[PDB]
Parts: C-alpha cells; sequence; structure tokens
C-alpha cells in the first residue's frame, strides 16, 4: 500500500515535465519576437526602429547586468579595499590618521578626470570613506593613540593601517571598475531581455 | 637575538567540542609567568600530548642563531648547527590577521594575534606590552619542547 | 571635439578584426614583421597587439553626425 | 457631479464654444488628491523655451518623445492641453532620481 | 535535404537565430543563413522595379 502511493506521488513529476514542453516555448517566441528591435544608440538613449525614445539612459545608470560584482550594484565597495591592502602592504608610509584621511581624498578627487565621473557614484565613496575614517577614530581613541606617531608600543598602528599610496590606488581602482562596466553602445538590449526574463 | 617571544605554557583541555579529526587537537593553554592565553593545533600522531603537560615554546624571526637572515630559501638535509637543535616540535607559519580585543571598553590594552601554520590555526592573546614586534604578514618559526 | 566613450567595444574589435583578416586574405602588405605564422587571424591579432592596422572607424549618432577615430587612439582592453 | 450627467449635455460638453471650455470631476474622484498618492511620481509643467533647450539637448524632432494621454488622471488634474511637455522625477531606489519627459496628446 | 536515407545537414531553427541576434554578431547570421544555405542571384529592371 505504501508503495502505491508512493508511485501515485511520483507520476506527478513525469506529467509536470511532459506538460511543460509547449506552453513556455510559445511564451519566449512571442517574446523575442515583440523585443527584438531594440539597440542601444552611441547617445546613449534607447530607440525602437523609427527612432523613438523608449528609454532616455538604459536602466538609469547606463550599466550592464553582466558586468555586476555586488548585488545589482557594480561594486562592493569594502571587498576592493580589502583587496587593495593585501596587495600593496607599504609598510614604510606612516598610518594615516582621520583629517589626514579626509584631507587627502579630498585633494585627489579634486582631480579633474574624476569630476568627468558620474556623480552618484562620487558621492557614494565619499560616504564610504567618511565611514571608515569615523571607525578607525573610535578605535584611535579607545587605546589611547597619538596622532603624531609617537606611542610606544608601535603594534597598536597596525589597528586600522591605511597610507596615502593604498587611497590613490582605492580611488583608482573604484574609477576604472565602474568605468569599464557600462553598456558598450551597438548591443542589443532587446534581445538579451527577452531570453533573460524567458529562461 | 631573533626571538620574538618566549615563556612557559601549561595545558588546560584538549577537545572542548570533542573529537572532529583523527590526528589533530584544539589545545587550550594558559601561561605560567605573564598571563598570556593560546590555542594551538598540533598534529598528534608524531606529537601526542597529554591532559596535564607543560611546555616552552618560542616564536622566531630565523632559525640561524648567530644572526644571519638569508631567508632566500631552506634545505631540509641542512647538517650545520642551528636553533631547531633545542626543540622537539618545529612548525613553519605566517601572522595573517592583528586585532585588538574589542570586549573591553576602557583600559583596553589587550591584543590578539593570529599564527596560520599552512592550515592549522593559532591565536595568542593578553597584554599589548609582550606582543611588540608581530606584524601581518611576516613569517615566524614556532619552536615547542616538553618539560618534566 | 569628440563626445562618445573612448574605449574601444567589443563589436569594434570583432569588425575591424574580421575586415582586416579578409584584407591579409587576399596579398595585401602586412605592417607587422611574422614569425611564420600562415592563418590569417592570428596575423591580425598581432597587428591590432603592435596597434598598426590601417582602420578608421566612423560612429554614426542617431540624427547623421559621425565622428572619426583612429583604431590607434582607442583605448583598447581586454 | 454627484453621480452623472445626461448624455445631451456629453455631446454638449466638446462644442459650447471655441473660446470657452468646460471641465467635469467625479465627486468619486476628487475625494482624494492623486498627487500625494504613493505611486504617483511628481509631474511638473514647463514654458516653451525648456522643451526648446531640451529637444536641442538631444536632437530630436518633437513627435520622438514618449507619449501621455491626455485623459490621464494626471493630465486631467494639472488642466493640461494637448502638445505640452512634462517632466517626471522618478523617485530612484536610492538617493538618486530619473528625469524622463513625457508629451500629452 | 533533410533525411538520413537521404542526404541531411541540420536545421537553425527559429530559437537559434534569436541566439545570433542576441550576441549583437551581424555577418554571422548572415552566412549561416543566406551564404552557406541556398545562396542565389536574380536580376531586376529598376524602371518597372
Ligand atoms: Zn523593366
Amino acid at each position: 500500500t505504501e508503495f502505491f502511493f508512493h508511485t501515485m506521488a511520483g507520476r506527478e513529476g513525469l506529467v509536470d515535465t511532459a506538460v511543460k514542453t509547449a506552453e513556455t516555448g510559445y511564451m519566449q517566441r512571442r517574446l523575442v519576437k515583440s523585443l527584438e528591435d531594440l539597440c542601444s544608440q552611441y547617445d546613449l538613449t534607447v530607440r525602437s526602429s523609427t527612432g523613438d525614445i523608449i528609454q532616455f539612459i538604459y536602466g538609469g545608470d547606463g550599466l550592464d547586468p553582466a558586468a555586476m560584482e555586488g548585488k545589482d550594484e557594480p561594486l562592493e565597495f569594502k571587498r576592493v579595499l580589502d583587496n587593495i591592502k593585501a596587495v600593496f602592504p607599504c609598510p614604510s608610509e606612516p598610518a594615516l590618521s582621520k583629517n589626514e584621511l579626509i584631507l587627502t581624498t579630498e585633494s585627489i578627487m579634486k582631480k579633474s578626470e574624476f569630476l568627468c565621473c558620474q556623480d552618484s557614484f562620487l558621492q557614494e565613496i565619499k560616504k564610504f570613506i567618511k565611514g571608515v575614517s569615523e571607525k578607525i577614530k573610535k578605535t584611535r581613541d579607545k587605546y589611547g593613540i597619538n596622532d603624531n606617531g609617537t606611542t610606544e608600543p608601535r603594534v597598536l598602528y597596525q589597528l586600522d593601517r591605511i597610507t596615502p599610496t593604498q587611497v590613490e590606488k582605492f580611488l583608482e581602482t573604484c574609477r576604472d571598475k565602474y568605468m569599464r562596466a557600462q553598456m558598450e553602445p551597438g548591443s542589443a538590449v532587446g534581445a538579451l531581455c527577452a531570453q533573460s526574463i524567458g529562461e | 637575538a631573533g626571538i620574538l617571544f618566549e615563556d612557559i605554557f601549561d595545558v588546560k583541555d584538549i577537545d572542548p567540542e570533542g573529537k572532529k579529526f583523527d590526528r589533530v587537537s584544539r589545545l587550550h593553554c594558559e601561561s605560567e609567568s605573564f598571563k598570556m592565553d593560546l590555542i594551538l593545533d598540533v598534529n598528534i600522531q608524531i606529537y601526542p600530548v597529554d591532559l596535564g603537560d607543560k611546555f616552552r615554546l618560542v616564536i622566531a624571526s630565523t632559525l640561524y642563531e648567530d644572526g644571519t637572515l638569508d631567508d632566500g630559501e631552506y634545505n631540509p638535509t641542512d647538517d650545520r648547527p642551528s636553533r631547531a637543535d633545542q626543540f622537539e616540535y618545529v612548525m613553519y607559519g605566517k601572522v595573517y590577521r592583528i586585532e585588538g580585543d574589542e570586549t573591553s571598553t576602557e583600559a583596553a590594552t589587550r591584543l590578539s594575534a593570529y599564527v596560520s601554520y599552512g592550515g592549522l590555526l593559532m591565536r595568542l592573546q593578553g597584554d599589548a606590552n609582550n606582543l611588540h614586534g608581530f606584524e601581518v604578514d611576516s613569517r615566524v618559526y614556532l619552536l615547542m619542547k616538553k618539560l618534566a | 571635439k569628440r563626445i562618445t566613450t573612448p574605449y574601444m567595444t567589443k563589436y569594434e574589435r570583432a569588425r575591424v578584426l574580421g575586415t582586416r583578416a579578409l584584407q591579409i586574405a587576399m596579398c595585401a602588405p602586412v605592417m607587422v614583421e611574422l614569425e611564420g605564422e600562415t592563418d590569417p587571424l592570428l596575423i591580425a591579432m598581432k597587428e591590432l597587439k603592435a596597434r598598426k592596422i590601417p582602420i578608421i572607424i566612423r560612429r554614426y549618432l542617431p540624427d547623421g553626425s559621425y565622428e572619426d577615430w583612429g583604431v590607434d587612439e582607442l583605448i583598447i582592453t581586454d | 457631479v454627484q453621480q452623472g450627467m445626461t448624455p445631451s449635455a456629453k455631446q454638449s460638453l466638446v462644442d459650447m464654444a471655441p473660446k470657452y471650455i468646460l471641465e467635469q470631476f467625479l465627486q468619486q474622484e476628487l475625494l482624494i488628491n492623486i498627487t500625494e498618492h504613493e505611486l504617483v511620481p511628481e509631474h511638473v509643467v514647463m514654458t516653451k523655451e525648456e522643451v526648446t533647450e531640451l529637444l536641442a539637448r538631444y536632437k530630436l524632432r518633437e513627435n520622438q518623445l514618449p507619449r501621455i494621454q491626455a485623459g490621464d488622471p494626471v493630465a486631467r488634474y494639472f488642466g493640461i492641453k494637448r502638445g505640452q511637455v512634462v517632466k517626471i522625477i522618478r523617485p530612484s531606489e536610492t538617493a538618486g532620481r530619473y528625469i524622463t519627459y513625457r508629451l500629452v496628446q | 535535404t533533410e533525411g538520413r536515407s537521404r542526404d541531411g545537414g541540420l536545421r537553425l531553427g527559429e530559437m537559434e537565430r534569436d541566439c545570433l541576434i542576441g550576441y549583437g554578431a551581424s555577418m554571422l547570421l548572415l552566412e549561416r543563413l543566406m551564404i552557406s544555405s541556398d545562396a542565389f542571384e536574380v536580376d531586376v529592371c529598376g524602371q518597372c522595379g
């Protein structure tokens, strides 16, 4: 009796797989047909064959879904900062403090090339740098660290090490990763959408 | 001398969570003179360790006690005298994380350093003064010997 | 001045390699010394690595105006 | 109107005079102002110069923009006539904002 | 032709046709579907079209 009931449940899986065949294909065929025409122009707009404007800038950001490291975001800041620290341990440069970090970050961001980048991304970076800067403040405070660098048990300066070379590398890496993560003009933006939803 | 840190410990507990592997144990230790606490893993097939042992360990920058720092290569078949001659169990590893004992809101003067011996973890914790010289990414040797 | 993106889009790379391979298939002069490879696509890839291909892209904006970039001044990437 | 209005006056409500026009709202609709609803992004009307500058920026012909129906509840709210343009500021998933323009037909 | 008793050659069914559009290639699908399937030439009179 158990074997019979077990079979009754099992056959439903086989029946479902048989039924799936046709309907899904029909949906996909209709959908890709409807969307196939669109494309991403060199102006960053997306236009139908007639030349009308569908979106003024693909996706609001212009980014490309197939080039995202974070959860629907182009970057995951703390992971990048961590990577740059390990790749470039700079035992020579002195440890930076809140004021020094904020001053040096502002000076680097002043360069015109970063001004060419998107505003939103710049704001988020500023926020992240503020965040780490306040965190190091707590750490340097609790342990009685001195900003002049003269504290005796020098191991205490390893707690939140960060140095100007590392800051500059991080900012360059951030800018490049953002910049190269855009929807290359001429992509077939429609077909990618129909295929992704259909699957 | 290239010694970074040296002290006598005593073992306190072996497997707080019970047996996990067939060749490794998670020692919990405490230090006699200073009040460091240690977590260490040893290959108990070759260096078996009992629940009551006492031992001295030294963490050193180099095995050439004369002070030579030619760390270009290491040859297992070497025979010239070296600091390894005075110990019974030697490992090689890297210090890969240093952090503060955040549990203390005030009088925060205790640190924790992690040394990873190619899979076999260790953590050494206590007052800041005794931990001078431990640096991230530095490579160090661990030497150990049992005492009666 | 020029407004478009300064990198080379994958589509531009594809069509440049294709048309240069076709040009070298017929007996065109080769602009870089070859060590003995006899496959047009690999010669064209080497030429592009040396950035010597004699091809000028013409990017048509939607309205009808255009912009010209030499294949040596686009930032080629991976 | 409370509940409705007669069909002959429905017909008359389009041809009283070229110089005169009338606009009818339902009591039921007016009970709530859609502008405050959570699912309605802010709409803004702009002067002809603004549309001139916009069409100059993207190099567009006016009939290329996305459309908005005349009978749209918001279009009725603003009482805008055919051929005007409307700016929209969609609240992003984040602090950002996306601007898009729609034409009234 | 179609069969295996007769000679064959497989089908580029419409799903593949979308796949090839998807990547953004253009000569590849032209080649696969016109040069190597039923390439043919005709003539027309421009005056009468
Ligand atoms: Zn004719």
